[PDB]
């Protein structure tokens, strides 16, 4: 009856450990967005302020 | 013989002026075209030769029509300062714009100054107790010290201040000076209205306060030297009057960007990010003349807006250097209802030493600091996993990690109105009481929004009664 | 003691506290506050690095703290840029690797033809974002003998003095370490090894 | 035609030694390409002989398929296989068998 | 005497025109000298800008210049002494020796520039290089002609590891190498000169079997990025004309890179990505190229490299990635876990490995130890969260050999007695491959992990197994 529960447990619990690293998935997933853009367009800035002098 | 020139340019608010008169005026003078509109100070910050400077524009820069008589008022722009100054709100200009007539003068002093010498600094180790619970706790005010805000989008940046002005500036009983460099309007109202309100300006009485209000509509250039502008009121008190006061900016972010709109328009290569290659130095000369001299005790009061919380941004960055402590609000901590919301793994004082506030507040302090800075380690677990798939002696920690944080939402009498809560005020010494015990765990064992939104220990204990029923 | 874009004020209150501790007779502190002009700025650790050569050259031993070299850059870059010269990475001119080498390098244990004069050297770097990649930090990683890493988290975690030794370097390795001090903490480096790997392991 | 077998340098001098290039025209290198009427969809294979290309990947004629990837990871090993499985149908007398490779 | 003569009118850093009289065309990457209380500063011609003025990058440190001192032209690009008079004695970029080891001993000068060896010249190598070190031995053997390539971060003592292949393959190997250190400490120098000495390499008196060129980071940056232009002409003389197999090794090539960097921005170009020479290419293309084995002499180049921050993605370590022919990538986590040699056994290939160049045995068994070592890394994440048990019985020997593989790569070096304490060990290539075959065969799978940890051989792993078992 134990070892049932136990195996059960361990399913439940892996499932819905899935579920939560989906959601951290998505946060990072905006994250790494954002972050690639701002450095394309920092590094652009230096870029072009070198080229205006 | 006023020197006269003619405008010969009039890009932005950065006009240029040729001095048709040998010898033009130097760097640092302040002109007057008499403008149809009253007249417009300029304040000469390049010579280009040719005699043609090119001048800083402290009021609007329209309607003007190249070729304008300029007239020498020399010198920097000399504000008028007094002992009946006080309770004024003052333009850039020193125009008061509070217009309870003309300005009472007796010493008119130039904008800029030179800041004290290394020999005339007077290094304190006062103490100054806040009342504020999270202040108390992770960076203790000193008085006559220079605090710090690195708050984000006026997240009550404003009401922290004024929480502040409620708490040490009636306290405090010395002379103050307001100074709020692009405020907006209706904050600015309100201040004023508080202040004559809660008499701190009696408009028939005296005011032990003085304002200087510059608002975030004013031109770029303009807000530039309405902290000059302040730092000269205050040391005609530091000096003259020779009491310890109170200072307040908000914001000094404000300083930093005007600055930085200006620089392009001068002619500088803008450094990184887009701050002026002045940053620096500005920022040195504004915080040098911010001091604590053997002729008073100047205690400040700096808000920076961090641009969309990047502390990484230059202007903040220098900031940090600058100020004796700092209590950064984290925009996260105020989303989770924590009013102050003050991160609390972001705070620093230097005036928080065991030797300087006590051993066992020291002791204490550590034990939060740890133990909070466990619950951010294990943060990541929480979310991968559950709260059970922590170790018991951890799950324990983060029990009391979690009252501590909720521990730390104490409301303000200023924000009462806004939370709906009655304020708190809590004493250091009941502060460190109430933190010892929740170390120790001895309350521990109520409700979270038990220790939400409530003062001290005592107050935890009887909302436990409350939440108990 | 050379301090560079610091507070007229914190200064003070170090010398005070030098002077608590007894120790300023020893000292010399080498200053160019916040206030104090870019240029001379620009010049301080130059500067500071004659009166330490000084020692070097009398065969005196001594030491040079040059805290912090982080804002010589920004005020080397506040001349660059308004000497018009070309921007660099970041807008620091673009031979900053340069000073700042030629700086560092003058510290150096001599002969005993030269009576084994030696300045030595502490830069210290107060890293943005932690960001070794930053172009200010890069160049002195590369310059520097060793990286003594000093972590946030471990300030926090309570290690206080806090030390990042999992990144703290010494390339130039042990030798000027006490020889009872290399005896007894021996293992000590393979000890803690260890326990950064294991404890990384025991959160899952 | 006289590049078969020929290493020759971008300026067309020939750095393997192998003397004049008997090359029947010297042709301007900025023309722009065939036009949608000029084409007929491909309709002849190439096999490179390598297994997973053969099949998997299938690679026609006078159409361009890129070979992206990851740095020196003896990417030019892969194109070099074309063209000696290419040697095949090369040896062959068909003049759609022969494939010139560059 | 030369009628060429300048008057200096701009001295804006590295950057110094010179306004040179009428007709007078100092020809690019020619080298002037201007006579100066402090010596003669030179001047390398980089551009010609209009009515004999010229734009110049200096190589000697500028101060006290006054706009118009007199510029004499040598004519040419820097003319370096060239013999095996230049064995011994340390010789700075402009070519005075530091050391100061008597004067200027050679007969010949050589220009700093050349044309690098056509295609025709070049003739590819196939001779394989055995270093003793045992990771390089069996997982990515070096190549006598080679250029290998010793990526890494700062501090790994990315000197150390070169000390090292001086002290075995230097000494070892009779031809002449040829030391050379771009932009390095003068703490690093003086080891180096002091260590090299001690090894005897450098005979005070009698012939060094090497000579020196230590260019320190002390030195402008444009004297920085000629250091290496100076060192390869040195080995050119040797590789040509006395057509000795040389074994060149240069330091830290980041540092000729970030020098170009440099003087790239004062000579006003666009600067390209993370702040580099948009010449980046063609300038390393150029050093790189003329660094090679030829139907002449054959050079065995090592060069160092310091990758910014660990990131190999950084496109100056990736342009060197492309040029070099043996890469090594030393991994500091590796050294971190008390693993020296410090290399990053997946990460260092060398396209030298081959069934056919080193016999179908040594790839079959180096293939199985990549795979063993590939399998036990990508457990790895398996291991952590998981934890080792229902992982296969099968894995867990596999792990269990890669565990003791990863510590028998470890083995002591002579000159890390400075460090380890450890005397070295170098061990035979033919005898590594038998010795790491065992391993993967599986017969030392009762030996403890610590048993194969920091020592050489199979004999050895088993001397320690039997010394731990006492």
């Amino acid at each position: 009856q134990g070892y049932a529960a136990e195996i059960s447990a361990r399913r439940n619990a892996m499932d819905n450990a899935s579920k939560n690293a989906g959601d951290m998935i998505n946060r990072y997933s905006i994250l790494y967005n954002r972050t690639r853009q701002a450095v394309i367009t920092n590094e652009l800035v230096d870029i072009i302020t070198g080229a205006s002098s | 013989t006023p020197i006269t020139g003619k405008v010969t340019a009039v890009i932005g608010a950065i006009v240029d002026v040729h001095f048709e008169q040998s010898e033009l005026p130097a760097i640092l003078n302040a002109l007057e075209i008499k403008t149809p509109q009253g007249k417009l100070v300029l304040e000469v910050a390049q010579h280009l030769g040719e005699n043609t400077v090119r001048t800083i524009a402290m009021d609007g820069t329209e309607g003007l029509v190249r070729g304008e008589k300029v007239l020498d008022t020399g010198g920097p722009i000399s504000v008028p300062v007094g002992r009946e100054t006080l309770g004024r709100i003052i333009n850039v200009i020193g125009e008061p714009i509070d217009e309870r007539g003309p300005i009472k003068s007796k010493l008119r002093k130039p904008i800029h100054a030179d800041p004290p010498s290394f020999a005339e600094q007077s290094t304190s180790a006062e103490i100054l107790e806040t009342g504020i619970k999270v202040v108390d706790l992770l960076a203790p005010y000193a008085r006559g010290g220079k605090i710090g805000l690195f708050g984000g989008a006026g997240v009550g940046k404003t009401v922290f201040i004024q929480e502040l002005i409620n708490n040490i500036a009636k306290a405090h009983g010395g002379f103050s000076v307001f100074t709020g460099v692009g405020e907006r309007t209706r904050e600015g109202n309100d201040l004023y209205r508080e202040m004559k309100e809660t008499g701190v300006i009696n408009l028939e009485g005296e005011s032990k306060v003085a304002l200087v209000f510059g608002q975030m509509n004013e031109p770029p250039g303009a807000r530039a030297r309405v902290a000059l502008t302040g730092l000269t009121i205050a040391e005609y008190f530091r000096d003259e009057e020779g009491q310890d006061v109170l200072l307040f900016i908000d914001n000094i972010f404000r300083f930093t960007q005007a600055g930085s709109e200006v620089s392009a328009l001068l002619g500088r290569i803008p450094s990184a990010v887009g701050y002026q290659p002045t940053l620096a130095t500005d920022m040195g000369l504004l915080q040098e003349r911010i001091t604590t001299t053997k002729k008073g005790s100047v205690t400040s009061v700096q808000a920076v807006y961090v641009p969309a919380d990047d502390l990484t941004d230059p202007a903040p960055a220098t900031t940090f250097a600058h100020l004796d402590a700092t209590t950064v609000l984290s925009r996260g901590i105020s989303e989770l209802g924590i009013y102050p919301a003050v991160d609390p793994l972001d705070s620093k004082s230097r005036l928080l030493d065991a030797a300087v506030v006590g051993q066992e507040h020291y002791d204490v302090a550590s034990k939060v600091q740890e133990t909070l800075q466990t619950y951010k380690s294990l943060q990541d677990i929480i979310a991968i996993l559950g709260m059970d798939e922590l170790s018991e002696q951890d799950k324990l920690t983060v029990e009391r990690a979690r009252k501590i944080q909720r521990f730390l939402s104490q409301p303000f009498a200023v924000a009462e109105v806004f939370t709906g809560i009655p304020g708190k005020l809590v004493r250091l010494k009941d502060t460190v009481a109430s933190f010892k015990a929740v170390l120790e765990g001895k309350y521990d064992n109520i409700p979270e929004h038990a220790f939400y939104m409530v003062g001290g220990i005592e107050d935890v204990v009887a909302k436990a009664e409350k939440l108990a029923a | 003691y050379v301090a560079v874009g610091q507070k007229r004020s914190t200064v003070a209150q170090l010398v005070q506290t030098l002077e608590q501790h007894d120790a300023m007779k020893y000292s010399i502190i080498v200053a160019a506050t916040a206030s104090e002009a870019a240029p001379l700025q620009y010049l301080a650790p130059f500067t500071a690095a004659s009166i330490g050569e000084w020692f070097r050259d009398n065969g005196k031993h001594a030491l040079i703290v040059y805290d912090d070299l982080s804002k010589q850059a920004v005020a080397y870059r506040q001349l660059s840029l308004l000497l018009r010269r070309p921007p660099g990475r970041e807008a620091y001119p673009g031979d900053v690797f340069y000073l700042h080498s030629r700086l560092l390098e003058r510290a150096a244990k001599l002969s005993e033809k030269e009576g084994s004069g030696s300045l030595t050297a502490l830069p210290v770097i107060e890293t943005q974002g932690g960001d070794v990649s930053a172009y200010i930090p890069t160049n002195v990683i590369s310059i520097t003998d060793g990286q003594i890493f000093l972590e946030a988290e471990l300030f926090y975690k309570g290690i206080r003095p806090a030390i990042n030794v999992g990144l703290s370097v010494s390339r130039v390795g042990s030798a000027a370490q006490v020889k009872a001090l290399k005896q007894v903490a021996g293992s000590l480096k393979l000890f803690l090894a260890q326990y950064r790997e294991v404890a990384a392991f025991a959160q899952f | 035609p006289g590049l078969l077998g020929r290493v020759v340098d971008a300026l067309g001098n020939p750095i393997d030694g192998k003397g004049p290039i008997d090359a029947a025209g010297r042709s301007r290198a900025q023309v722009k390409a065939p036009g949608i009427l000029p084409r007929r969809s491909v309709h002849e294979p190439v096999q490179t002989g390598l297994k997973a290309v053969d099949a998997l990947v299938p690679i026609g004629r006078g159409q361009r398929e890129l070979i992206i990837g990851d740095r020196q990871t003896g990417k030019t090993a892969v194109a070099l296989d074309t063209i000696l499985n290419q040697k095949r149908w090369n040896n062959g007398s068909d003049e759609s068998k022969k494939l010139y490779c560059v």
